């Protein structure tokens, strides 16, 4: 009818920096209705080895180099020096 | 090893559409070939002033609010031999997760097994005549890594994703 | 026309930056990073 996949999220405040290799710490909520509602419009996956060319081929997901995200928005076009 | 102590306040992170433009004797060209897969010869191609806009949302293995394919699912990477390197995936239609700082993301289970077998006709083996394909989890690593880790209303969430990607198909 | 893109850029490494300078300036933590 209407099954949704519910997925198990946490907020958390001491964070792995993206930007850099660091750590960082933020202040914790003072809402109490965080919403956010996005529109997935892509996957950033990564292939398991050992197994070339043979019968499956295994899937996870990824991400980390936030370039990746660049990348893909950005794949179509390129810089060319104009006199 | 340093340590900076700043007054960390409670504000609200909104993405502002950027939009980049020539950079001084240069030029953009835009390659207009509706499923341009990433390196290669652009055939249809034209100059432009500016790219066009760019939402720069920051989260882990699932990009959001950005630009969609406009005719099938196209994936993309350096080497889809060496599987060191990430393969990025170009959705046809868009998805939608919701969620909310109680602790939860729900997203369509119809909608999504849908794009599932979508991505799957086409993994690795390059759009493979055909293979088993299976989608397990992440092996390990960071949070940030190991979850869906996004910054949603200004708050950073970690969504813990194994029942989006565990499943078999062919 | 017939031109040459690929996995390298545009603005990957300035847009990378440009939002890493983005951030810095909205969303202020308590940083610690290892030198």
């Amino acid at each position: 009818g209407s099954d949704t996949i519910t997925l198990p999220c946490r907020i958390k405040q001491i964070i792995n920096m993206w930007q850099k290799v660091g750590k960082a710490m933020y202040a914790p909520p003072i809402s109490g209705q965080i919403r956010c509602s996005s529109n997935i419009t892509g996957l950033l996956l990564t292939r398991d080895g050992g197994n070339s060319n043979n019968e499956s081929e295994i899937f996870r997901p990824g991400g980390g180099d936030m370039r990746d995200n660049w990348r893909s928005e950005l794949y179509k076009y390129k810089v060319v020096k104009i006199e | 090893t340093s340590v900076i102590t700043q007054a960390c306040p409670k504000v609200s992170f909104e993405p502002i559409p950027i939009h980049y433009c020539a950079p001084a004797g240069f030029a953009i060209l835009k390659c207009n070939n509706k499923t341009f897969n990433g390196t290669g010869p652009c055939t249809n191609v034209s100059t432009v002033q500016c790219t066009h806009g760019i939402r720069p949302v920051v989260s882990t293995q699932l990009l959001l609010n950005g630009s969609l394919a406009e005719e099938e699912v196209v994936i993309r990477s350096v080497n889809f031999t060496d599987n060191a390197k990430t393969i990025i995936v170009q959705l046809n239609t868009s998805v939608e997760i919701n969620c909310t700082g109680a602790g939860h993301c729900n997203i369509s289970r119809a909608k999504w097994n849908n794009t599932l077998k979508q991505i799957a006709s086409k993994l690795r083996e390059q759009f493979g005549n055909n293979k088993t394909i299976i989608f397990k989890q992440s092996s390990g690593g960071d949070p940030e890594i190991v979850t869906h880790s996004f910054n949603c209303g200004g708050e950073f969430f970690y969504c813990n994703s194994t029942q989006l990607f565990n499943s078999t198909w062919f | 026309t017939e031109n040459f893109n690929m996995w390298k850029n545009d603005m990957v490494e300035q847009m990378h930056e440009d939002i890493i300078s983005l951030w810095d300036q909205s969303l202020k933590p308590c940083v610690k990073l290892t030198p």
